[PDB]
């Protein structure tokens, strides 16, 4: 008889691997305070790795990876590309971006405008985007004295990096989206990529010529489902998943999935994630962790795949509910606690 | 990555490496706290003693 | 050359300090009955191992050592043990009962009606240093006399020994290798009137002691000796600088200099190998970069803990055996290019080295194999937090039921001195975390 | 040299300690003449701890016999090891206590108090270090309980900084000799609950129901319930009377078991307990299953309506302690839930070489659950049911004690199943 605790009752996703816990009749919840357990589904901020692993008898998990921050926070992300050689500055499936801290408070500031007066003298394309991660709060502007000046009106970390003026449009609709990819990884480090993804898409055709209306160009679920006027018209809740996106592929582009972003998207979950391996690896720790994450990425014209950001603690899709929470206790858990396919993940190898 | 005060002897040696440069109570009052915890002690076996007397 | 006077206090640190000497008797060439071979000035001489040992017109090596327990059962193993010879009574202190894990007992209730007595044996030895350095001292953070009684000596030896050092071994509390459940409380009453009186502290985890045991020597279950054997080991080669010829950590006040920026974080992280099971056929003698990339592992640290998520103030490397500077220098480059070793931006990011070519000493039949090299990296992290954080969470779980306080008013303490020690440790904690994280 | 002081008074009391004795007698080689005829050194190790070394190396208990009518410390003298004990260490009277709590705590009780602390005194000033002492008693009757816990009152008055336990049989209607039962218990408990560090709780019903139905024996006696006591005593005191890596006295003990003054009463259990399929190995699962099993425990109190505050596990024999460790691991990483939260580490455990005689191994018990409350309301509710009525009073009343203390011992009761209610939740 295997026991666990809750201490995020928010969690749209782990509140289902309770669920299926209990199901199995052979794992015992516990209260949020008790340390003699064996699997931990911890809070977001401030989870107290220190006292994990003490328990005489007991091996212990846990689902956060400490240290994953690092790659889940919008300013953490940009000087871990900028700063680590296995990614370095000229990291090609990267937007260009800079670190910018607002004046009351390294700092990216002449940096940035020295690319920006470079790009405003080559007559190319200038129109930058700045975010935070304390947001629900973006502004597009192309004029580099409005992107300042909005982040000096803050008071946490912005980052500024390059707009994808250049976009790949859905047809018929001619509408903006990103696509999310799950990628969970185990207490040995295999790098598991979940073979369903999801395209969050924008119900507004894309207007170059006026970035004040962020309705066509913000992909967000929350945002399409508030300020869109054309929600859950082309396709159920702005969410095309891989078969229809793949059909799609096929007969206007005459190209498949996985030949044109699927390739890679896992070259970039692996190079992110190799990259902290011995930053956040538990091979040697006294307790263990695993992690499920949510890459979202974006797609030119030219189908080139970027990196946006990384969820630390993403939502899954109604729809892929049940089959992903299944297949975490599957890999993740009962690889480490066994109880007494045709895997539904798609193992990314890589060295150690 | 250098090598400063190479210190050598018969039984071994040591240096150091730089890779990167930077960027009471009184014997009065002891007693006090001692002495003070004994009263303390003698009170309360005192009315441990005074609640046997009853 | 200057002495040092090590002291011993509670159960833990008596058996610890029988196994240290034992090693150190082993290094230094010294017999069971006190006699040196290689010591050619008989009764006399300020060599390096004098700073631990002095000598008698017979020629004996008398160690500089302090054991004091409040019940004798414990002490009585070294007045008939194989190295009773080197002792004489006056330097083997013992009560008639013990503190039974209360701190408050310890500290007031007995050690008051004793401690006038320890200082004068201790005065007796310092009469004898022609230049005394300071103390080491050897108790456990759970026993009610090595908790108690030891923050009572540290509050006294800064009234009779002002300008002097003193530096700490601490056993930290391990359930799997206790039977009581209020060494929490101890733990942090005695943290707390103990920190402005040690100048440096050298945690030593029992669980960890225990599953490296368990895991490198093959042993199901440890036995107190089995650990103090390792413990000795880590102890001989924390203290083997202030033994022998050298030029690094040369005296106890190098270990503040060198380990120790900020006084209330004294609390150097040790860790040590390689540990090889004796009853192993036969080892592959691992090389200088191996064992020094082993010091960045968390399987072979004193306290278990994540140095890649904290930050280092400072660090030592003390080698022993077949090493030179050249194959030094190799494995630290190779593993700052592979490892998370972020330092504060107040402190330089270097290393001091030593090097010791006498390879580590074995106690015949023990559990230990020869090894021809061995390493030992003293390294202050903001990570040894943890072991706070863990302790306090403890604290704070029993005494927000008052549980178990009653047997410590009743020897005399007031509950006020509870808050106020956890009070510290919640500063403590602070200074830590305003050190480490962004 | 940490010697203890034994202290049997009553009826039940002299007869639960005179085998209690044989039992350890029997264990540390000692003979019915005093004489020593083990084998192992850890015999004599600490032998010193209940037994006095006189001259030609003969050992002789270090206990006193009370008791207010010469009956029952006549059949021990003329017992088995009878011999064994000192001649003079016997103070009786022979008036009685009639099963009178007021007798044997103020009227005859009292004549006769101040003689048997003499020879207490005579015992303590012997010791190198007095631990503290031990007392056996009931509850139920007149001498053990009303004169017991005098002596406990007056024994905490002499020496204040000793350890005062006590294993104390409670009366159950199912194995009742007398109707005022209830009110003797009631009467004592309070005292416990003032002037003693530790108590063994040991129900009379529990013992009944164990060997009726867990032993299959017919029609139990009162001999059948001492052997129980007996070899559960020999397991609670193993840790003080056998070497290790243990070094634990009375006082420390009792640190790590009581975290409240006043609710220092245990639950024992003692395992294994088999009918004559009899020469079974036991596995060391099967001695922790049975261990934790309320049908193993003396207090007829079903651990799984409260909660454990301490819980302390001895094992005896040749086993293997790292199994020991993963089973009670096992044990509590499956019944947390009936462990308070908030003491880390409140199961401990201790392995001993010797087991006990004719048992290859075995385990013993000592629980400080907040179950032991529904002990209390059996007992306060036999009280009540009575004096709401004044029934039986009148046995009192005539020895000198008013209604009012009879409110007070009710009041002072219920309080303590007050207070074991609030850390239940
Ligand atoms: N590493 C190691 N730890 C020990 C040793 N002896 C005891 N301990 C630890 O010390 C803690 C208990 O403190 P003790 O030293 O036994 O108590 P004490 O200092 O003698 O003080 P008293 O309570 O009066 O007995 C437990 O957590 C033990 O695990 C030892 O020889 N080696
Ligand atoms: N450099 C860039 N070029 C083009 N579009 C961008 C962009 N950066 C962000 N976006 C748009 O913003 C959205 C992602 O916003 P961002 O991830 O910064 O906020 P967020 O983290 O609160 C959303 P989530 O965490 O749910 O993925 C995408 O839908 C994308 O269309
Ligand atoms: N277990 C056990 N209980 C006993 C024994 N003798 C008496 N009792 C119980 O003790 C109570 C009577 O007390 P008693 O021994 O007569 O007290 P005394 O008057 O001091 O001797 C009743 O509840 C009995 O069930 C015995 O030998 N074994
Ligand atoms: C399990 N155990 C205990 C614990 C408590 C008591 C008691 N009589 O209170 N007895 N034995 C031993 C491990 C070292 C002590
Ligand atoms: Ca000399
Ligand atoms: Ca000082
Ligand atoms: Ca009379
Ligand atoms: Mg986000
Ligand atoms: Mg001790
Ligand atoms: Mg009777």
């Amino acid at each position: 008889m295997y026991t666990f605790v809750v201490r995020d009752e928010n969690s749209s996703v782990y509140a289902e691997v309770s669920r299926l816990l209990l199901a199995t009749g052979q794992w015992k919840r516990l209260r949020k305070d008790n340390p003699r357990f064996n699997l931990m589904l911890g809070e977001r901020n401030r989870l107290p790795f220190g006292r994990l692993g003490h328990e005489p008898g007991l091996v212990q998990l846990v689902n956060y990876y400490r240290g994953a921050d690092k790659l889940c926070r919008k300013a953490s992300l940009v000087k871990l590309i900028k700063t680590s050689p296995e990614l370095s500055e000229s990291c090609t499936w990267f937007p260009e971006s800079y670190v910018i801290y607002p004046t009351n408070l390294t700092d990216e500031r002449e940096v940035f405008l020295a690319a920006y007066n470079r790009r405003r003298e080559g007559r190319e394309g200038n129109v930058w985007i700045a975010k935070s991660s304390a947001g629900a709060g973006i502004l597009i502007s192309s004029e580099a004295s409005e992107l300042l000046d909005f982040i000096d009106e803050q008071g946490q970390v912005h980052v500024i990096q390059k707009y994808l003026e250049k976009p790949l449009l859905l047809e018929p609709g001619h509408r903006k989206f990103d696509i999310r990819s799950w990628v969970l990884v185990d207490h040995l480090y295999n790098i598991y990529l979940y073979r369903e993804g999801v395209l969050r898409t924008s119900s507004e055709p894309y207007n170059s010529a006026n970035f004040q209306d962020k309705t066509c160009h913000l992909t967000n679920h929350c945002i399409q489902k508030e300020y869109s006027k054309n929600y859950g018209r082309y396709e159920e809740g702005n969410e095309m998943f891989f078969e229809e996106f793949n059909q799609y592929l096929m007969d206007a582009l005459n190209t498949t999935l996985e030949n044109s972003i699927l390739l890679q998207i896992k070259h970039i979950i692996r190079s992110c994630l190799m990259c902290i391996e011995p930053a956040i690896s538990t091979k040697h720790l006294h307790y263990q962790s695993f992690q499920l994450f949510g890459f979202d990425f974006m797609v030119d014209e030219e189908l080139k795949v970027w990196l946006i950001e990384v969820n630390g603690a993403p939502a899954c899709a109604q729809k892929l509910y049940a089959e992903l929470c299944q297949g975490i206790v599957d890999v993740a858990i009962s690889s480490v606690f066994p109880l007494a396919p045709t895997s539904i993940f798609i193992k990314l190898h890589h060295h150690h | 990555m250098e090598v400063i005060e190479l210190n050598k002897c018969t039984s071994g040696q040591s240096f150091e490496v730089i890779l990167k440069p930077p960027s009471d109570p009184s014997l009065e009052e002891i007693q006090k706290k001692l002495e003070a915890a004994e009263e303390r002690r003698k009170y309360q076996e005192a009315e441990l003693l005074k609640h046997l007397a009853e | 050359m200057r002495e040092c006077i090590s002291i011993h206090v509670g159960q833990a640190g008596v058996q610890i300090g029988n196994a240290c000497w034992e090693l150190y008797c082993l290094e230094h060439g010294i017999q069971p009955d006190g006699q040196m071979p290689s010591d050619k000035t008989i009764g006399g001489g300020d060599d390096s191992f004098n700073t631990f040992f002095s000598e008698t017109g017979a020629g004996k090596h008398v160690p500089r050592a302090v054991f004091v327990d409040l019940e004798p059962t414990v002490i009585d193993e070294v007045r008939t043990g194989t190295y009773r010879q080197l002792f004489h009574p006056e330097q083997l202190i013992t009560g008639k009962e013990d503190a039974a894990n209360n701190y408050a007992r310890g500290h007031y209730t007995i050690g008051k009606e004793i401690i006038d007595l320890v200082l004068d044996r201790i005065r007796k030895l310092a009469d004898q240093c022609t230049g005394l350095q300071g103390f080491l001292v050897f108790h456990s953070f759970g026993g009610g006399t090595g908790s108690g009684f030891t923050s009572l000596l540290m509050e006294r030896l800064s009234v009779d020994y002002g300008k002097k050092s003193k530096l700490e071994f601490s056993i930290y509390p391990a359930p799997q290798v206790s039977t009581a459940v209020v060494e929490p409380y101890n733990s942090i009453l005695t943290t707390h009137t103990t920190l402005e009186h040690s100048d440096c502290a050298f945690m030593v985890d029992n669980e960890a002691i225990y599953d490296i045991c368990r895991r490198n020597l093959d042993i199901e279950r440890p036995t107190y000796t089995n650990l103090n054997r390792l413990i000795s080991q880590i102890v001989s080669s924390i203290t083997a600088s202030l033994r022998f010829d050298g030029a690094l950590n040369v005296d106890l006040t190098e270990f503040q200099t060198n380990l120790v920026p900020y006084p209330r974080i004294h609390f150097p992280l040790a860790t040590y190998a390689p540990v090889i099971s004796a009853e192993k056929a036969y080892h592959e003698q691992l090389s200088v970069a191996e064992i020094t990339n082993a010091c960045f592992e968390p399987a072979n640290q004193m306290v278990k803990c994540d140095p890649r998520h904290g930050k280092y103030m400072a660090c030592c490397l003390l080698y022993r055996g077949d090493v030179v500077p050249k194959d030094v220098n190799a494995a630290i480059a190779t593993i700052k290019t592979k490892r998370s070793i972020q330092f504060v931006d107040w402190c330089p990011t270097g290393f001091k080295v030593g090097i010791n070519y006498q390879p580590p000493t074995v106690v015949p039949g023990g559990d230990l194999a020869k090894v021809q090299r061995a390493v030992c990296m003293l390294s202050n992290t903001t990570a040894i937090a943890e072991a706070w954080a863990r302790l306090d969470h403890k604290f704070d779980l029993m005494y927000a039921k008052r549980a178990f306080v009653h047997w410590y008013v009743g020897e005399g303490m007031e509950e006020g001195e509870f808050s106020e020690a956890r009070e510290d440790m919640a500063a403590l904690e602070k200074d830590y975390e305003e050190v480490g994280v962004d | 040299m940490r010697e203890i002081v034994h202290i049997q008074a009553g009826q039940c009391g002299n007869q639960i300690g005179a085998k209690f004795w044989e039992v350890i007698s029997d264990e540390h080689g000692i003979d019915p003449t005093g004489s020593y005829h083990g084998d192992s050194d850890l015999q004599l190790e600490r032998i010193n701890v209940y037994y006095n070394e006189a001259t030609g190396n003969k050992y002789v208990p270090r206990a006193i016999l009370v008791d207010l009518e010469p009956g029952t410390m006549d059949s021990v003298r003329s017992g088995p090891f009878g011999q064994i004990f000192r001649p003079d260490n016997f103070v009786f009277g022979q008036s009685g206590a009639g099963n009178n709590w007021a007798k044997g705590h103020y009227t005859e009780g009292a004549e006769l108090v101040d003689s048997v602390l003499d020879v207490v005194r005579k015992e303590s000033e012997s010791c190198d270090c007095l631990q503290g002492f031990q007392l056996t008693h009931s509850l139920g009757g007149g001498t053990g309980s009303g004169m017991g816990t005098l002596l406990i009152s007056k024994i905490r008055e002499e020496y204040p900084d000793r350890i005062m336990n006590t294993f104390s049989v409670m009366p159950s209607p199912k194995v009742s000799d007398t109707v005022v039962e209830p009110y003797n218990a009631t009467l004592s408990v309070h005292q416990l609950v003032e002037n003693t560090d530790e108590t063994y709780c040991i129900d009379n019903e529990a013992l009944y129901d164990i060997c009726f139905r867990t032993l299959k024996l017919t029609t139990p006696t009162y001999g059948d319930l001492n052997h129980l006591v007996s070899a559960t005593m020999s397991g609670v005191t193993t840790c003080l009377r056998f070497p290790g890596q243990l070094n634990a006295d009375l006082r420390k003990l009792a640190v790590n078991m009581v975290p409240f003054p006043r609710l220092h009463f245990f639950m024992p259990g003692f395992a294994p307990l088999t009918s004559r399929q009899q020469y079974r190995a036991l596995t060391v699962p099967e001695l922790t299953q049975q261990m934790f099993d309320s049908k193993n425990m003396m207090a007829a109190c079903d651990p799984r309506h409260g909660r454990y505050l301490t819980v302390a596990a001895i094992f005896r024999g040749r086993m293997s302690m790292k199994e020991v460790d993963e089973q009670m691991l096992n044990v509590q990483n499956k019944n947390s839930s009936y462990f308070v939260e908030w003491i880390p580490n409140n199961v401990k455990t201790a392995v001993c070489d010797i087991p006990p005689r004719g048992l290859k191994m075995s385990a013993t018990f000592i629980g400080n659950s907040t179950a032991i409350q529904e002990l209390f309301k059996r007992i306060s509710e036999q009280f009540t049911a009575m004096f709401r009525r004044k029934a039986f009073l009148h046995w009192y009343t005539g020895e000198g004690m008013d209604e009012m203390e009879f409110t007070e011992a009710e009041s002072n009761m219920n309080d303590l199943v007050s207070e074991y209610q609030q850390y239940q939740d």
